[PDB]
RNA sequence: GUGCAGUCGCGAAGACAACCAGGAGGUUGGCUUAGAAGCAGCCACCCUUGAAAGAGUGCGUAAUAGCUCACUGGUCAAGUGA
RNA sequence: AUGGUUUGGCACCUCGAUGUCGGCUCGUCGCAUCCUGGGGCUGGAGCAGGUCCCAAGGGUUGGGCUGUUCGCCCAUUAAAGC
């Protein structure tokens, strides 16, 4: 660990989130390696779920175009990213959830608004 | 999950099979035939059948690709796989042969693709003691 | 055990127990090495025996030098007889060790094993030593 | 001597075809062989020590292919050591359990560099199954050395 | 490529002796000697901690210039005397330099890398013995043992030698060897 | 217990204390209990 | 053991510790034993989804499993470690 | 390294006298504990042990051989201490 790897992390956080579109952070519970790398290969050849910070992702944020958020990462943090629109790999992290009901879809960032009831559920699923 | 290279037709030695999966608790005489069953399209397999159960103790399993270590011998020749890499290499593995190590496990392997899953199998023969080029 | 093959004079001093040693002081052989920091006769039985702790606890791989050789008698008289009639035959071969002086020396890979097998060395060895580096 | 090593010749039958102590050339390497002057053909290989004082004998030479698959192997030893204090000397003991072994280029030396090297003979002249017995007579956990003796 | 000569303050020695020296090194200072073509020896008393500092950042073979009384004299560090036991900077022998001199140094070698597992790499030589300017000495000279079968004898004139850098050893100087 | 004037770890776990001016190393393992003496 | 003088690694961009969740496939990487696998024993000591996963930290292990690990993320919160 | 009991080294008091071995009697002390007592670990199931620690309160047999001390042996003993 080092604080030029947290700049580093910052930096690539901040640049792939102004390259890919959707970003779905989740709050990780109830996974498993072997479990979440086969259905991860299967869902994800056009998107990429990894973790997140607290403050990296705040630091990020603050560097990029999700500025006003600074509360939504007290607790684990699973972004997912999308690089076309999350609707395929969207949906695919929805059943996961209510497969293993651990998992938490915190929400997101598609464009202004952070998440409710109205467009992050429907967009994924449906 | 009793993860097992389980051999061809063979009597149940003790070591390998029974009791490794009589300590989990899946029966001794009917996963043998359960699973011929299925080798018989398939037949020629060693695969890492991790033997695997239900609530109220019965045999699930979804068979798996064969081994890429022992695959590599087999369609090397000689069945014997060496230890030694890096300053020995046996016998240059071809292209083709690595290739439908990738097919076979793209199915029931963690790689992404087909050259993800040669470059897997590279560090495994790495490791092992045979070339993979 | 070492010895050598001949001396002009068997019959010999004390080797004189005093200075800082002047030459050995530094390694020039290897990577690590045992630095004295007492006086001491270092005998046959002491090398050896350090030697082979070293060669024991670290195996094929590296190599280790001696740079001391106990070229030095030490008489001893026999037992339940008389002061007098004469100066013992040599029975022990030693060599004077002053202190900074380097007495081992090996080149391994990890210095933890390097180290542990010297400081095996040093139990073996009958005085108060030091773990040095060929860098400073 | 004519029962087992020989029967390669191409041109006639009848073989006096002897296996010269040079790089121990029985595995199916390229080779030739040099009709030995007084004493049948000496059967070399294209890598061998004594190969360029020979073919500077150019004349008393004659084509070979050699692949008489039924038949004997020159042998091939390696290097690997013991220890000599009541442990890993005697493990040459426990590893020669599980396989027989001829006396080939055996050496005791402990005033050496840091091991009792005791350079180890062997009974394995195999292409494809060298790392398994190298793995089997590895138990001394100070295995930096591996290589076999030509 | 250049060094940048690092600061250091000298004091003049007053009482000369070693008297005045152990109660200098009890002082925490370091007798020296700035000598060269200078062809007028100062006595100086340097700082230990620094110079120690300066030594094990830049190495021995290190440029550095001396607030000597105000006047900012270029000098390299000539030789050493360490004490054994303490290893305690006892004296320090320093050299007048001036840009483009080509002084004669010793320099550290390192070898670094690795090689077949079934070898072993033995150090012959600590240095290697050069000439540079003396804005330009490295700080060391490096040499790989990736990919260097048994019976490699590296020797000096098988180095990577800089631009401007002239070995004055020998290329027979064996530096490393590579065996079982 | 060894009561030995050389108490030292003999694993991971034994950890060294200094109980009432002596030198006690304790353990899960009770076979690696230690005290200076 | 304690004091002093340092030095180095890390650290409010949340460190070390604790508490919550996860903690691998390939794969048994190979030899060896009836076996060899994250762990009689040993050779090499890889790659891959990916934060993190060690040719696995150990236990448990007849081999396995289960157990917790190293490690990843979090909750509080600055000293912490060598 | 301890101790100072062994063989010794030194030759410091004692050669105008310091009587010697062994035994008998009388004891006294130390603990480096033979038994008894307390305890830790154990490759301690239990009986019985091994090893280490604490412990000197008391007890620690009678006989054959030998001048013998010592030792061997006989029977015993909780034990047959140094």
């Amino acid at each position: 660990m080092a604080k030029a790897d947290k700049a580093t992390a910052v930096a690539d956080i901040a640049e792939q989130f102004k390259a890919s579109t959707a970003t779905v952070v989740t709050e990780y519970r109830g996974l498993t390696v072997a479990n979440l790398a086969e259905l991860r290969r299967a869902l994800g050849d056009s998107a990429t779920y990894t973790v997140a910070k607290n403050t990296l992702v705040k630091r990020a944020a603050s560097e990029a175009g999700i500025e006003g958020l600074d509360e939504l990462f007290a607790g684990p943090t699973a972004i997912a990213f999308v690089k076309g629109e999350a609707v395929d790999a969207a949906k695919a992290i929805k059943k996961f959830a209510k497969d293993n009901k651990a998992l938490v879809i915190k929400g997101g960032y598609m464009d202004g608004k952070a998440l409710s009831v109205a467009d992050v559920e429907k967009i994924a699923d449906l | 999950l009793i993860k097992l290279q389980i051999q061809a037709g063979q009597a149940n030695p003790a070591p390998p099979v029974g009791p490794a999966l009589g300590q989990h608790g899946v029966n001794i005489m009917e996963f043998c035939k359960a699973y011929n069953a299925a080798t018989e399209s398939q037949r020629g397999n060693v695969i890492p059948v991790e033997i695997t159960v239900y609530e109220d103790r019965s045999f699930t399993f979804a068979l798996k690709t064969p081994p890429a270590a022992k695959l590599l011998l087999k369609a090397a020749g000689v069945q014997k796989g060496s230890g030694e890499p890096h300053k020995t290499k046996v016998a240059k593995v071809t292209w083709d042969q690595v290739r439908e190590i990738a097919e076979t496990k793209k199915a029931d392997l963690n790689a992404n693709d087909i050259d993800a899953a040669a470059k897997i199998i590279a560090g495994t023969a790495r490791s092992m003691g045979i070339t993979v080029e | 055990m070492l010895i050598p093959r001949k001396v002009k004079h068997r019959k010999q001093h004390h080797p004189e127990q005093r200075g800082i040693a002047s030459g050995g002081t530094s390694v020039s052989f290897g990577d690590y090495g045992i630095q004295a920091l007492e006086h001491a006769y270092i005998t046959n039985r002491q090398i050896e025996s350090a030697r082979i702790a070293i060669n024991r606890h670290i195996k094929r791989g590296g190599k280790v030098w001696i740079n001391i050789f106990p070229d030095r008698p030490l008489t001893k008289k026999p037992a339940e007889t008389r002061m007098g009639s004469g100066k013992g035959s040599p029975e022990w071969w030693v060599a004077n060790v002053k202190p900074g002086r380097v007495l081992f020396e090996l080149s391994y890979p990890d210095e933890k094993t390097a180290r542990d097998a010297l400081t095996r060395a040093i139990h073996k060895l009958p005085i108060k030593a030091r773990i040095v580096t060929r860098e400073e | 001597s004519n029962d087992d090593t020989g029967v390669a010749v191409p041109g006639a039958p009848g073989v006096l075809t002897k296996l010269a102590k040079c790089c121990t050339p029985v595995p199916g390497d390229t080779i030739m062989g040099f009709v030995t002057r007084g004493g049948g053909v000496s059967v070399h290989r294209t890598d061998c020590t004594n190969a360029e004082s020979l073919q500077q004998q150019s004349e008393r030479i004659i084509e070979v292919n050699w692949a008489p698959s039924p038949s004997s192997v020159f042998l091939v030893a390696i290097q690997v050591e013991a220890l000599d204090r009541h442990r890993l000397l005697s493990d040459v003991t426990r590893v020669l359990a599980d396989e027989k072994v001829n006396i080939l280029s055996a050496s005791v030396t402990t005033s050496n560099d840091r091991v009792a090297i005791s350079r180890f003979t062997f009974e394995m002249g195999d292409p494809k199954h060298l790392g398994h017995l190298l793995s089997v007579v590895r138990n001394v956990e100070g295995v930096y050395d591996v290589y076999r003796v030509t | 490529t250049a060094n940048i000569p690092n600061k250091l303050t000298a004091n003049v020695r007053t009482r000369t002796g070693k008297g005045a020296s152990r109660q200098a090194r009890r002082d925490g200072k370091v007798p020296a000697v700035l000598y060269g073509h200078g062809t007028d020896p100062q006595h100086l008393e340097l700082n230990a901690r620094d110079f120690a500092a300066v030594l094990r950042s830049h190495g021995t073979n290190a440029i550095l210039t001396l607030d000597i009384e105000g006047t900012e004299q270029l000098a390299l560090t000539k030789a050493l005397d360490v004490h054994p036991i303490r290893r305690n900077i006892q004296h320090a022998d320093l050299l007048v330099v001036q840009r483009g001199e080509k002084v004669t140094v010793e320099v550290t070698v390192l070898v670094e890398g690795d090689a077949t597992p079934g070898t072993l790499v033995t150090q012959d030589a600590n240095t290697i013995e050069i000439e540079a300017e003396a804005l330009s000495i490295p700080e060391q000279l490096t040499v790989s043992v990736e990919g260097v079968e048994a019976g490699t004898q590296i020797t000096a004139g098988q180095i990577s030698l800089p631009e401007g850098v002239n070995l004055i050893s020998d290329p027979e100087l064996l530096v490393v060897n590579v065996v079982e | 217990m060894k009561v030995n004037p050389s108490v030292k770890p003999i694993c991971d776990k034994c950890r060294v204390i200094r109980r009432h001016g002596r030198v006690m190393v304790i353990c899960s393992d009770p076979r690696h209990k230690q005290r200076q003496g």
